[PDB]
């Protein structure tokens, strides 16, 4: 199956440069253009440029003239984009995509996309999250179901990964988008289970913050 | 650059309905236009190229029309899986430019929010903080209002809210609201109240607790 695999997330301080990759399988790597696109949160997609592996032909958007350059290694079926002199406005998700095969009509659309590579550029320093259990009010729980929560406060940068009971709890989960205040993020997640399931059976949120190399498990305890 | 404008940010349709997404180009691009579908978190896929030609494998429920500057993607017999973002792309001139996208919402039956309030954990209080969290889960339609009360009087500052995308399984929306005080402030009051107002009732859904209880 035709596929584009992009490299993992990057956290860079401004002024640095970053080089992300895009491995293409399985087709004739030199028979299609590789395209590069940028998506900042709150903005539409921006076209960066394109490269034809093998021939080495390159085209770039003028808005990225001195910012992005492309390369394609035909022996490894891998395309590369490098970004120089990074600033806050370079923080975005970057997609590689294959330019569909076209004839005289010049139908220049993308027929396969990579999953994207997140680049975060900031001078704020990584901070590990505090993970806080949300147990229901000491009072009653009349209903047939009970909702528990997990509050992930004061971390940077995005993202965190949150699961419940190591992922074996997926129904009834709402993980809410993080909110930014000052230079720190806060994230909440709720899980709703049958009243007979908790507290008789344990419930734990599992939080991973790769940028700080941190993992936290918090078992939700009844308050009394 | 040629600016591609999708003036509708959201749209709603019932299963079986017919709905249309519009895309406006700032200059004449003839028929050189493509449409894409991007499901949440998933990789975008091509639907239409050359304004009206379906990409291979795309159901015939997807039709495209227009040429010059005004383009329309029409989705007939809307299905559950069609819950996604749709955006256009011009390729009449380089640099290629895209529209900002239009999210398709699925209509469903009205549903009041399920409200839960949570006091600050003893862990957070140990560090001098005190966040009160209120979940408002699985309601429809998306518009909702949250009001915090401390000792019976409204409280506005220190509140941060977060909303989910439409759930792909039951088509509801959820919201999280967090009131953050210092421990010093938090221990100077007794009653903390979360109040949810939703079109399904003039009476707000009220969840509350007292620092007394246990």
């Amino acid at each position: 199956q035709v596929q584009l695999q992009q490299s993992g997330a990057e956290l860079m301080k401004p002024g640095a440069s970053v080089k992300i990759s895009c491995k293409a399988t399985g087709y004739t790597f030199s028979g299609h253009w590789i395209e590069w696109v940028k998506q900042r949160p709150g903005h539409g997609l921006e076209w960066i440029g394109e490269i034809l592996p093998g021939s080495g032909n390159i085209h770039y958007n003028e808005k990225f003239k001195g910012k992005a350059t492309f390369a394609a290694d035909t022996s490894s079926n891998t395309a590369y984009m490098q970004l120089s002199s990074l600033t806050s406005e370079d923080s975005a998700v970057y997609y590689c995509a294959r330019l569909g095969t076209t004839a005289v009509e010049r139908d220049w659309y993308f027929d396969v996309w990579g999953a994207g590579t997140t680049v975060t550029v900031s001078l704020a320093d990584p901070s590990a999250p505090s993970v806080y259990p949300l147990a229901p009010v000491c009072g009653d729980t009349t209903g047939s179901s009970v909702t528990l929560g997990c509050l992930v406060k004061g971390y940077f940068p995005e993202p965190v990964t949150l699961t419940w009971n190591s992922g074996s709890l997926s129904s009834g989960v709402h993980t809410f988008p993080a909110v930014l205040q000052s230079d720190l993020y806060t994230l909440s997640s709720s899980v709703t289970v049958t009243s007979s399931t908790w507290p008789s059976q344990s419930i734990t949120c599992n939080v991973a913050h790769p940028a700080s190399s941190t993992k936290v498990d918090k078992k939700i305890e009844p308050r009394g | 650059d040629i600016v591609m404008t999708q003036s509708q940010k959201f749209m709603s349709a019932s299963v079986g309905d017919r709905v249309s997404v519009t895309c406006k180009a700032s200059q004449n691009v003839g028929t050189h236009l493509a449409w894409y579908q991007q499901k949440p978190g998933q990789s975008p896929k091509a639907l239409i190229y050359s304004a009206s030609y379906r990409y291979s494998g795309v159901p015939d429920r997807f039709t495209g029309s227009g040429s010059g500057t005004d383009f329309t993607l029409t989705i007939s017999n809307v299905q559950s899986g069609d819950l996604a973002d749709y955006f256009c792309q011009q390729y009449n001139n380089f640099p290629l430019t895209f529209g900002a996208g239009t999210k398709l919402e699925i209509k469903r039956a009205d549903a009041a929010p399920t409200v839960s309030i949570f006091p600050p954990s003893s862990e957070q209080l140990t560090s001098g903080g005190a966040s009160v969290v209120c979940f408002l889960n699985n309601f429809y339609p998306k518009d909702i209002n949250v009001k915090w009360k401390i000792d019976g009087s409204e409280r506005q500052n220190g509140v941060l809210n977060s909303w989910t995308d439409q759930d792909s399984k039951d088509s509801t929306y959820s919201m999280s609201s967090t009131l953050t005080l210092t421990r010093d402030e938090y221990e100077r009051h007794n009653s903390y109240t979360c109040e949810a107002t939703h079109k399904t009732s003039t009476s707000p859904i009220v969840k509350s607790f007292n620092r007394n209880e246990c």
